[PDB]
């Protein structure tokens, strides 16, 4: 159902662009460049991306991949809207890179310089079938809930218990 | 000029004033604690304390009635003078009204007390409340107590 | 009407070398369009102008003037946003930097004297303006010692040179 | 030579603070809850070998930070500047609480070894000054003290009003350069490394690490001077308002070796004397205390 | 009388901003060591002082409830309960008020 509209598409070399695709919308991200990002990545996936980023520095790279990116999962749409064919397809990718994010103040905050950790991420691909100028681009992340919690942060936080009325008793 | 005087001038002359702090010793008498300007209260305080040992001359004082009579305005509080309030207070021979400044008023931004008359219903009013005897200060004074005694 | 004040928050600075001094977080926040006199909120801005958050907001606390709790909303606003948004690890370590009050866009109404007489009488509207800087507030400068004075007497009279001559 | 050894002991204590340091891997969340009577089921998410009671505190107010003394962990009493092992439920403990009695115990001890830190540098070189231990007082006895041997050259002697006006200025000092009180939790070994020179210390050591089931024992640094305490003590200096150096004291026993008990009497800048009562409680602690 | 000259703003600044017409620093603020809000000394605590209040003005709307209109006030005493408990030997001969809640700890 991918074959019938594009008739030129190959499961065994795509992998390969949906690695540099990554790559390239994460050094988007590096250098604050939201047109090519874009061009690049679906509008459900952009906020997410770039809600939390504005008004700090992020320090991406990418280390070399420890195992071949490989498809998972492909699925299509069937005519949920007028004019409007979707197609997602699932990768997996298991790769170490490096990040840090700085303050605004540009106070290191979360992450490390220049050394790599070790990752492994699901990550879903959609094109419009239907459209002649649609493009694959990332869509979104899939968390496993068996995964291990994210790396601690530098700060230390409080969380507050209840603010009570003076009418109000603590339980 | 005004060295020595006691009663401070309230509402619009003499008569007014009579008639505003027997208003609240009213309302004193049938709420048991009510809030007010920090100087009305102080100023009703003293008549309030006044109108008790009136009320422990008993009913059969004529004296007593009538005055009860021109200070209660709901005569309904008269029986309560007498048989509440008078006997509740039968050990002491003074002190029967507390008074505390609250924080300042909202609109006005004056000084607020409450009195209340002691041993009533109500829950009682946060109070200043001096610091325990274990602390160190104390401790040190407590000290020098048993010095004092264990010498003689 | 310009509005300068609330895009000193915008500004992003390019990340430290580790042989640097951690720079101190840096939060301006405001209130525009107050229904109070702009000298009447100079007092209280005055009052609160080098002091600590928490200390700051003891002194607001009692303060019975109307302003008084105005400020006391902005500076719990500005307390919440630094911890937030402004990466400030604690939120008692702050310091109020600079404390000042505009004069915001006013009203003109009309005061009906005797004769046929009148006036022009206006509603005053003004600004508050906050800045917190992250850390321990700034020591006083001491008073100036008598061996100051004196120290610097010495350097005044070493400073004369003989005038208009070669 | 003295000098030399109290530099050296600073070098020991800083290189065993730096290894207890990194064997702490990154940083760890522990999870601290806040049981107190006021602002009630707040958690703190610290780091795991460098956050304090004080870091939990200055998340609150200034006004815990201000009129915070001693913490309880697990209800255990803990310094205000120790960093915390694991998760646990805290709560702090000020002077004017209903049952002060940890409080005030921390504060005299903490009292007594800044008295032991004065009394060391107080003396010339030619004499000999041996700080032997602060024997455990209850705060309702006169006052704190610090017994010490001084050489055998100064038997005859014995201090005059001025000179405990001198050491009265001297612990003053120390109040106002505002110095925390650092702390430090080792095993036996290495402490002993630190306290080797003096005997009287040596064996007080050696009692800690025997009465233990472990070789904990502690150590507490004023700045530059470290002592060895039996329990927690006060974060800063700065607590204490009033303090003079009451009396000395010979213990009758002592013809082997001489004891002098020195006594002293404080009060801390929140529970401050008028000047009438203080001076009466300055003639209590000039009495021997037992 | 009439001003003969306007006042410059360094006159008026010497004027509006000298020590004796500026705000003066409280120092007499302190920590409630009950609910730990902020209170003066030599006032009560703000927030302790509502929270009775609150409770006294529900007591006094259960009051209205039994009495039952004016000038009915009782010749004897009266004694407030709560869920869960029951009037002493001495409490007997005294008006009784009820509530549906439990008794507050602060209120004994
Ligand atoms: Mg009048
Ligand atoms: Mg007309
Ligand atoms: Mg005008
Ligand atoms: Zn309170």
């Amino acid at each position: 159902r991918i074959k019938d509209y594009d008739a030129n598409f190959k499961i065994k070399d795509f992998p390969e662009k949906a690695k540099d695709i990554f790559i390239e919308a994460h050094l988007c991200l590096n250098n604050s460049d939201h047109d090519r990002l874009h061009t690049l990545v679906t509008e459900h996936c952009f906020p997410d991306m770039t809600w939390d980023i504005k008004y700090k520095t992020v320090r991406w790279s990418f280390v070399e991949s420890l195992e071949p990116s490989h498809v998972v999962q492909v699925r299509c749409s069937s005519m949920m809207n007028q004019g409007n064919v979707y197609g997602q397809i699932t990768v997996r990718m298991h790769t170490r890179q490096t990040l840090a994010i700085y303050d605004r103040f540009g106070r290191l905050m979360y992450g490390q310089e220049d050394v790599p950790k070790d990752v492994l991420e699901y990550v879903v691909f959609e094109k419009q079938l239907t459209n002649p100028y649609g493009s694959w681009r990332m869509h979104t992340k899939i968390v496993p809930p068996w995964a291990p919690p994210k790396q601690p942060i530098l700060k230390t936080v409080m969380i507050p218990g209840p603010q009570l009325k003076p009418e109000e008793e603590y339980e | 000029i005004s060295h020595g005087r006691v009663f401070r001038r309230m509402g619009l002359g003499p008569e007014s004033r009579i008639h505003l702090l027997r208003n609240l010793l009213t309302g004193l008498v049938r709420h048991e604690r009510i809030e007010a300007p920090w100087a009305r209260v102080d100023e009703m305080r003293g008549y309030a304390e006044k109108l008790i040992d009136y009320g422990k001359l008993g009913d059969t004082n004529e004296r007593a009635m009538r005055m009860a009579d021109f200070w209660l305005t709901e005569k309904d509080l008269i029986p309560k003078l007498f048989q509440v309030l008078a006997p509740r207070y039968k050990d002491q021979t003074g002190g029967y009204t507390r008074m505390l400044q609250i924080p300042n008023r909202s609109l006005d931004r004056a000084k607020m007390a409450v009195i209340e008359y002691k041993g009533n219903c109500l829950p009682p009013l946060p109070l200043p409340r001096r610091d325990s005897h274990l602390t160190l200060l104390n401790q040190l004074l407590q000290g020098l107590r048993q010095d004092l005694r264990q010498s003689q | 009407i310009s509005r300068k004040w609330e895009k000193k928050n915008k500004i992003v600075y390019p990340p430290q070398l580790p042989g640097e001094p951690r720079r101190p977080a840096e939060i301006y926040h405001c209130r525009r369009q107050i229904k109070y006199s702009k000298d009447k909120m100079w007092y209280l801005a005055k009052l609160i102008r080098g002091m600590s958050i928490d200390q700051a907001l003891a002194q607001l606390e009692f303060n019975d003037k109307k302003g008084a709790k105005i400020i006391k909303e902005v500076l719990l606003e500005a307390q919440d946003m630094a911890v937030r948004d402004h990466n400030v690890e604690f939120r008692s370590n702050l310091y109020i930097a600079e404390s000042t009050s505009g004069r915001g866009q006013c009203l003109k109404r009309i005061r009906y004297h005797g004769r046929g007489r009148f006036g022009i009488m206006e509603k005053v509207y003004c600004h508050y303006f906050v800045k917190l800087v992250e850390g321990p507030p700034p020591p006083p400068e001491p008073p100036k010692t008598a061996v100051a004075h004196a120290k610097e007497y010495i350097q005044q009279l070493r400073s004369r040179t003989i005038v208009h001559t070669l | 030579s003295p000098t030399e050894l109290t530099e050296m002991r600073n070098d020991l204590f800083n290189k065993e603070k730096a290894r207890q340091l990194s064997l702490t891997p990154r940083t760890e969340k522990i999870e601290v809850k806040h049981v107190g009577k006021t602002d009630p089921g707040t958690v703190f998410v610290m780091n795991k070998n460098i956050s304090t009671p004080y870091s939990c505190a200055m998340h609150l107010s200034e006004w815990y930070c201000r009129k915070s003394i001693l913490a309880l962990v697990d209800g255990q009493p803990w310094d205000m500047y120790k960093p915390l092992t694991k998760s646990c439920e805290i709560k702090f403990l000020t002077f004017k609480d209903c049952d002060p009695g940890e409080v005030n115990k921390a504060y005299w001890r903490s009292c007594a070894m800044m008295m032991g830190c004065v009394i060391e540098r107080a003396f010339k070189d030619e004499y000999m000054v041996n700080l032997v231990r602060a024997p455990e007082v209850p705060v309702i006895s006169g006052a704190f003290c610090y017994d010490v041997v001084l050489d055998s050259k100064l038997d005859e002697w014995m201090p005059t009003k001025e000179n405990l006006r001198s050491f009265t200025k001297d612990a003053h000092a120390l109040i106002y350069k505002d110095l925390p009180f650092e702390t430090l939790e080792v095993e036996a070994k290495v402490a002993l490394e630190i306290f080797q020179h003096s005997k009287y210390k040596v064996d007080f050591i050696e009692e800690k690490a025997s009465q233990n089931p472990e070789r904990i024992v502690k150590l507490h640094r004023i700045g530059d001077f470290i002592d060895v305490s039996e329990g927690p003590l006060i974060p800063r200096t700065s607590i204490c308002f009033q303090y003079e150096v009451s009396a000395v004291h010979n213990l009758q026993p002592t013809q082997p070796s001489l004891i002098r008990r020195f006594q002293g009497v404080s009060l801390p800048v929140h529970l401050r004397a008028h000047f009438t009562i203080w001076d009466k409680l300055l003639e209590r602690s000039r009495k021997m205390v037992t | 009388a009439a001003p003969k000259n306007r006042r410059t703003i360094e006159v008026n600044r010497c004027r509006r901003r000298n020590p004796q017409k500026l705000i003066k620093v409280k120092n007499n603020i302190d920590v409630c060591p009950e609910c730990g809000h902020l209170k003066q000394k030599h006032v009560l605590c703000a927030y302790c002082y509502e929270k009775v209040c609150k409770e006294t003005a529900e007591i006094r709307r259960q009051i209205g409830k039994q009495e039952g209109g004016p000038f009915k006030a009782p010749t004897i005493e009266t004694v407030v309960l709560y869920t869960g408990e029951t009037p002493s030997e001495q409490d007997q001969g005294k008006r009784i008020i009820e509530r549906d809640r439990k008794r507050p700890s602060w209120f004994t």
